[PDB]
């Protein structure tokens, strides 16, 4: 219907629109609506067309946009990015939970099919270098700046290739799937780099630490 | 004469037996000596 | 020094009993979290509260959010404190008609049953001996 | 109601202090 | 609502949760080593502590509830004087009438003893 | 009297203040005016049924000025 | 505590039959 | 030798209150046509004292102040929430219904609420047998205006409020709580049908509750019941007790006393039944013959004081005669007493003509008869649930006038 | 029991803690068994 | 012992008790009269314990140490019969009397009247007196040892350079019970890092973090690594696995108090 | 001096008892707290309610219902206040635990 499109980053429009046409997509901070094109498969977005409002809100305001958005409608993965606030609250009534534990959506991927190719389609793959991530604290969308290191450039196998997000949701990297790091590897990474440079830090203060080795 | 005789059996599933046994008259200190060494031998 | 404290604490409020249920009053100890003197420090304004039962009804808006003679609970207060509720109105021993006993509400919830205090409880003696005890 | 009309830490000041305890709610008219 | 199939039987909808409850998997789930433990517990009485704390829940005045258990006591024993002192306890069979008077089936007086004693005049010797 | 309150209150009916005045009137002439100061104290810290009145705080008055002994004007 | 509060016809009469 | 020698409900329905700390002792939750109801899975022995039977936390009910201000227990309203607003501009005293539909609606749109899956089992709009669901077919069925005209009193009352307060311009959060007017009816039916009124004490907090509870309405309506609701505060758990002292055998429905002492038009008006077995159902005499109160007591063993008669049950020894019937006619019929003074028989006789008499002409004034009505009702195959609700509350009243008439008949009798 | 999973530690601070949220949450009965059993474990892992 | 029980030496339970063994003689016919009752039990005869063992069980009594600065010292225990001449007393309950063994002592009352015994049974027995009334904190919480015993037991893998000697450029358990079994039969640590797989719902305290690495597969499945656990997700369908990496000592501490509660649920 | 008939006595008995409740329990607070000891409010205000129930009737009110210098309860002065005007005339006094 209308086009959003190169309009203001945060303005409040002076209308209510129908959300039975829109992809209605929750994060912690706003709720953030993409025109939805019928299909059965519920999987096509229209990006011309864009609102955000705070969270349970019929307010809407155009959101901002910090790249080129697509202008054919083309079919995505949707993929939630977050946290868990697992939290002890107080115990007032009898019995009151003794925790509590909730899903802070902090960022939301869209993944586009490659060659737009439906879910049962049996050659069904998903395209890693269009990638466009919703920010919840920002209230904006954007595309993900994919870097890619498997060999074959343009064209090439995608059921061999591996994303990795990091970064808060902010590096992406195409590898190998045979390259792929164990959990155990990366907790382990994080926590060796952390506790150098704390160890590091807590031997600093000693005196005979310039005329010292690491071991 | 000392003897052994089951005193409570169960079966919660089919993956999942319990049985509780019983052996006496013991003399003083042999009934420890017994339970270490069964419950090593039960569990490896 | 602090047997000899503790004798003369407990022997002033000896023949204090929970005897009635409520003794009428209308009184309330007013407990307000902002002073432009000083930041109050939230973690006194709640442990000093829990427990007590408001002597007069709380508003946010046109909304009533807590009631005359309803105890103090945790989630009561956390609200008070994320609106902007100035002045809170508790029933405390200081507002019972009466200093040869103290009522039920006057006092709060039991230090140990969880529950509002139970007629006939000696709170007097435990008044006492919870001041005198790590002396 | 003579007394009423001249009604209208605790400061030092006794008109202050009727003010205060009208707001502390201690004593009103 | 009402609907016959033309041979005298009614047709009706049933009615089923037709939605998810993520707490009905996770919470119906039997621990299966504690044998032991529940054997422990009835044998040291936990199980009185437990009633002991649920006949509270309908007592406005604890001090009420234990007056009642004890004049009830008093009239058990002055009825029938020789069945209390020794394995019955007086307070005990009130406390578990008082149990099964609201449904719940409780041995009578919380009266149990050991069948491993070897024999007569044999006291178990308690291991502290 | 006090016999058939209490048989009463067993029975689920709570005295107000009618009974309280009806036993207060005899409470008033016995010469002790601690019985009629308790059955007001009772009276007075309890329910809304139970609050004493103008015949109450009569009677009361009455047992007080009408003591055998010692000063009364205070507690009047 | 728990000290608060002060803690023949029809006989005789039978029908002859 | 072992060797030589309705149906049950849905087991989610008590699964999702066993997990969430709901216990109902020695009672199954079993469905039938006409609908859910509560039934002893074996025999409960008679003991000392009430037993337990049902075990409904707080936390899962819908309970509102019963008098102004207007406050929630447990609170789910957020604060500056639109429903609250439309809440509190309901009348007190009558409009006690509209804010507990509005508290349904919103509590159905919560996500993490309770009754967002007990909701699943209330009876739907075709099954509900409240008069607010009744079209102006089944109320031209009841054969009372006065009934029909407060039917058609409350669907105006609950449309008019439904039309201000659900108008174009609501927002979103209001306006998916109920799109369509017929939602928001259906709401209010299953507030009338459902609700229940306590004084409860919360802490130390004591007040008058309208309440939505789950597990405890699914209990049916009785006039002698074996069941009563009390109250405990300390856990904040509403139970469900059994007599004290009365047995109840395998398959027995449990049942409670929605409200004593109303009459069958009230029970039609408020939960949408009626009983034929009503101690206080009233039939309008002339008032010119009159019999005697104390012989007719007497012969069908109806002893205690008006406000509480009740039937021996030992003395009949097998009369099912007697039953709540013979006590609303007793409670309804001209009466005359003179504290001692015996009753001539030939004045009675006289007395229980012009008596039959009347209730002939009662029942000559329906168009059609009692065992047409069941004739009917058997043959029923595509009728509403409210249809077969009004004629059978026409049919009870025609049984209570046939049982007035029978009773005058054995009364003369045996007054010799 | 929908017990939260510690998986940090367990202090002096940490355990009072807890003891007092179950005392609210399941009552001193309940408790009470858990202190016995909590007793023991702490024993046998010194 | 349990938290409601106390032991007393053979003597001073004779003594405290020798009425009611009087009664449990003579009610028996093994004794004639009060004096052949009170002779007997003079002598230590063996028929003696056995009838002072019946009448101790349900009849509680009353410890009491010296300094009573507040009301838990002195309480109420369900007495046993020990060898010795020693009082035995729970350890759990010392803070509440302060009392340590050390030279310590405490002096013993026995309720007589039934009235006495239904008050020392439901008020004044340790599991109804969790809290002390100073100020409402629990009054029974462990100390010392068993606090020693669960810091280490909770305390979980060594981490970073205290883990590997340099910078990295595990088992897998289906539930606890095959941890805690692999860690009996001495295939792993106490502290030794492992991951769980969970079929419950998210219920581990840990830091309100975002994933450190996500590996998102072309298929449509993608794995979130966190600090502490791992969450298999799809776009296809709606499955949802998760994998705890802990050590055996926080299952055990868990399992300990899980087994705490459902025992004494299936107990009553 | 402002405030002559009761007003003046019950109005300054109430702001001194008032002024010392308030002072009372943040020395004794502020006490133990240095000390790390965590005492409820509720024990210590049952305490400073006893310190803080009497007034003196003073050297020049004498009647039939008080003599000077004698030592009354709150509550009493200031029902008396009310209902009588012969020389109801008291200060508030902090007494010792002893
Ligand atoms: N004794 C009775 N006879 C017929 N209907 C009854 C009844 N008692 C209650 N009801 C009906 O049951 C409703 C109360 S809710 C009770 C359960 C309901 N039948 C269900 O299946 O969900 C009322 O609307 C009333 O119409
Ligand atoms: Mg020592
Ligand atoms: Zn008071």
């Amino acid at each position: 219907f209308i086009s959003t499109q190169g309009w203001d980053s945060e303005m409040v429009v002076d209308y209510r629109i129908n959300e039975d046409e829109f992809h209605k997509i929750s994060l912690l901070d706003c709720d953030f609506f993409i025109r939805k094109p019928p299909d059965p498969d519920n999987d096509v977005y229209d990006f011309r067309e864009m609102y955000v409002t705070p969270p349970d809100t019929d307010i809407y305001s155009v959101p901002r946009v910090l790249a080129p958005m697509p202008q054919k409608y083309i079919r995505c993965a949707m993929s939630d990015y977050g946290c868990y606030d697992v939290t002890e609250p107080p115990i007032d009534a009898p019995r009151d939970p003794l925790y509590k534990s909730e899903r802070e959506i902090s960022k939301v991927f869209l993944t586009k099919h490659y060659r737009n190719r439906r879910l049962n389609d049996p050659e069904f793959v998903l395209d890693f270098e269009e990638i466009y991530v919703i920010d919840s604290k920002t209230k904006s969308i954007t595309r993900a700046r994919v870097l890619v290191t498997v060999p074959g450039g343009r064209k090439r196998d995608r059921k061999d290739d591996l994303l990795v997000i990091r970064d808060n949701g902010n590096s992406f990297k195409i590898i190998h799937v045979g390259e792929r790091d164990d959990p155990t590897t990366v907790i382990e990474r994080e926590e060796w780099t952390k506790t150098r440079e704390d160890m590091e830090k807590h031997l600093r203060k000693l005196r005979d630490f310039s005329v010292s080795n690491w071991f | 004469t000392l003897q052994w005789k089951c005193v409570e059996s169960r079966r919660d599933s089919k993956r999942l037996y319990y049985g509780r046994f019983i052996l006496s008259p013991l003399m003083k200190g042999q009934a420890d000596t017994i339970g270490i060494a069964m419950r090593r031998a039960l569990l490896g | 020094d602090a047997g000899y404290l503790t004798r003369r604490l407990v022997e002033v409020v000896q023949h204090i009993v929970v005897r009635r249920t409520d003794c009428g009053t209308i009184r309330g100890i007013s407990v307000s979290p902002r002073n432009k003197s000083r930041m109050m420090s939230e973690r006194i304004f709640i442990q000093t509260l829990i427990g007590r039962v408001l002597a007069d009804d709380i508003y946010i808006g046109s909304r009533c959010v807590a009631f005359r003679n309803q105890d103090l609970g945790i989630g009561l207060v956390n609200r008070f404190i994320t609106f902007g509720t100035q002045s809170i109105s508790i029933r405390t021993p200081f507002t019972c008609r009466s200093t040869s006993w103290i009522c039920r509400l006057c006092y709060g919830r039991s230090p140990t049953h969880g529950d509002l205090v139970e007629l006939g409880e000696a709170v007097g003696i435990i008044a006492g001996q919870s001041i005198g005890e790590p002396g | 109601e003579f007394w009423k009309r001249r009604f209208l830490w605790f400061p030092e000041e006794p008109f202050e202090a009727f003010k205060e305890m009208r707001e502390r709610k201690v004593f009103d008219v | 609502g009402i609907q016959r199939d033309d041979n005298g039987r009614r047709i009706w909808r049933r009615r089923t949760l037709t939605k998810k409850d993520d707490m009905l998997r996770y919470k119906l789930q039997r621990v299966p080593f504690v044998e032991e433990q529940v054997r422990k517990i009835k044998e040291v009485g936990k199980v009185m502590t437990m009633d002991i704390e649920r006949l509270l829940l309908s007592e406005d005045n604890r001090f009420e509830f234990v007056n009642s258990v004890a004049a009830e006591a008093t009239e058990y024993v002055e009825k029938n004087r020789d069945e209390y002192g020794g394995t019955k306890k007086a307070i005990f069979h009130v406390l578990s009438n008082r149990v099964n008077d609201l449904g719940f089936d409780r041995p009578e007086a919380y009266a149990e003893s050991d069948p491993y004693k070897p024999g007569p005049g044999y006291l178990k010797e308690y291991y502290t | 009297a006090l016999d058939i309150s209490y048989e009463m209150e067993a029975a689920g009916r709570f005295a107000t203040t009618f009974h309280f005045n009806c036993l207060l009137s005899v409470q008033a002439t016995c010469g002790i005016p601690e019985v009629a100061y308790a059955t007001f104290e009772n009276m007075e810290y309890g329910e809304d049924f139970m609050k004493p009145d103008t015949e109450t705080y009569n009677w009361v008055i009455q047992a007080y000025t009408r003591a055998d002994s010692y000063d009364r004007v205070q507690d009047v | 505590g728990t000290g608060f509060n002060k803690g023949d016809i029809l006989f005789y009469h039978r029908e002859f039959c | 030798f072992p060797l030589f020698q309705l149906e049950s409900a849905d087991p989610d329905f008590y699964k999702i209150g066993y997990v969430r700390r709901v216990r109902a002792y020695g009672v199954e939750f079993k469905e039938g046509p006409d609908g859910f109801g509560i039934y002893a899975s074996k025999d409960i022995e008679p003991r000392r004292r009430a037993r337990v039977i049902m075990e409904i936390p707080h936390e899962l009910m819908i309970t509102i102040r019963q008098k102004h201000p207007w406050m929630f227990f447990p609170d789910i309203v957020p604060i500056g929430h639109p429903i609250f607003d439309i809440i509190n501009s309901t009348d007190p005293e009558r409009d006690w219904d509209l804010r507990l539909a509005c508290l349904l609606l919103f509590s159905f749109d919560r996500e993490d609420h309770f009754w967002r899956l007990y909701g699943d089992f209330l009876p739907a709009a075709d099954e509900c047998s409240s008069l607010l669901l009744a079209t102006e077919e089944d109320l031209a069925e009841l054969q009372d205006p006065q009934l029909v005209s407060t039917i058609r009193q409350q669907q105006k009352r609950v449309l008019e409020f439904w039309e201000k307060n659900w108008h174009s311009g609501v927002p979103l959060k209001i306006k998916r709580l109920a799109e369509d007017a017929e939602r928001f009816i259906w709401a209010v039916s299953i507030a009338q049908t459902r609700c229940i009124s306590m004084k409860t004490r919360i802490g130390a907090l004591v007040q008058d509750l309208n309440m939505m509870i789950p597990y405890a309405d699914m209990l049916n309506h009785s006039f002698e019941p074996n069941c009563f609701l009390h109250w405990r505060p300390k856990d904040r758990i509403l139970e469900v007790m059994s007599n004290a002292g009365q047995a109840i055998k395998k398959g027995e429905e449990m049942t409670i006393n929605y409200m004593p002492g109303q009459k069958n038009n009230m029970l039609m008006e408020r939960y949408g039944f009626s009983t034929p077995v009503n101690p206080w159902d009233a039939i309008p005499f002339s008032g010119d013959s009159r019999i005697h109160l104390n012989s007719f007591l007497s012969v069908f063993n109806i002893f205690g004081l008006p406000e509480e008669y009740y039937h021996d049950s030992e003395l009949s020894g097998d009369d099912s005669f007697v039953d709540g019937a013979v006590i609303a006619a007793a409670r309804t019929l001209p009466t005359w007493s003179d504290i001692d003074l015996p009753p001539i028989p030939s004045a009675e006789r006289k007395a229980v003509k012009e008596l039959q008499d009347e209730c002939r002409k009662m029942l000559a004034e329906y168009p059609t008869t009692s065992e047409q009505d069941q004739k009917l009702l058997d043959s029923l195959s595509e009728a509403r649930t409210t249809f077969a609700t009004a004629v059978k509350y026409r049919m009870h009243r025609k049984m209570f006038i046939g049982k007035i008439i029978k009773a005058l008949d054995i009364y003369q009798e045996r007054l010799l | 029991a929908n017990l939260v999973f510690h998986n940090k530690v367990i202090d002096g601070t940490a355990i009072k803690r807890l003891i007092s949220r179950l005392i609210d949450h399941f009552g001193m009965a309940y408790t009470s068994h858990i202190l016995d059993q909590v007793k023991t474990l702490g024993f046998q892992q010194a | 012992l349990s938290l409601h029980r106390c032991g007393l030496p053979r003597e001073i339970a004779i003594e405290l008790f020798q009425t009611f063994v009087i009664r449990g003689l003579i009610r028996q016919h093994l004794a004639s009269n009060i004096g052949v009752a009170k002779s007997q039990i003079r002598e230590k005869k063996p028929i003696v314990w056995e009838i002072l063992q019946e009448v101790m069980q349900g009849h509680p009594v009353l410890l009491n140490r010296a300094p009573t600065l507040h009301r838990l010292g002195i309480q109420s225990f369900q007495p046993i019969l020990v060898e010795g001449r020693t009082i035995c007393l729970h350890p759990l309950v010392c803070k509440g009397f302060n009392a340590d063994f050390d030279g310590d002592q405490m002096a013993v009352h026995v309720p007589l009247s039934l009235e006495a015994q239904a008050e020392a049974r439901l008020l004044m027995f340790s599991h109804m007196n969790l809290l002390s009334p100073a100020i409402g904190d629990p009054i029974s919480v462990p100390t010392q040892d068993m606090l020693i015993g669960l810091y280490v037991l909770t305390s979980g893998t060594r981490r970073g350079i205290c883990a590997n000697r340099y910078n990295p450029c595990e088992p897998f358990f289906c539930n606890s019970y095959d941890a805690i079994g692999a860690y009996r039969q001495k295939r792993i640590n106490l502290d030794s890092p492992l991951w769980l797989r969970w079929q419950l719902d998210q219920r581990v305290i840990a830091s309100k973090e975002v994933p450190i690495e996500v590996h998102y597969e072309s298929f449509g499945n993608y794995h979130e690594i966190y600090a502490h656990y791992l969450i298999v997700r799809s776009v296809k369908k709606e499955t949802l696995y998760i994998y705890i990496r802990t050590t055996v000592g926080h299952i055990s501490f868990y399992r300990e108090i899980e087994e705490a509660i459902q025992g004494f649920s299936q107990a009553c | 001096r402002i405030l002559g008939i009761p007003w003046g006595f019950l109005i300054g008995a109430e702001l001194t008892i008032v002024q010392s409740r308030i002072s009372l329990v943040n020395k004794i607070q502020k006490v133990y707290r240095s000390q790390g000891v965590q005492i409820h409010n509720r024990h210590i205000e049952i305490i400073v309610r006893q310190i803080t129930s009497k007034v003196l009737v003073s050297e020049e009110g004498m009647s039939n219902v008080f003599l000077p210098g004698e030592l009354i309860g709150l509550l009493r002065a200031e029902r008396t206040g009310r209902a009588l005007e012969e020389a109801i005339c008291y200060r508030a006094v902090l007494l010792g635990i002893t």
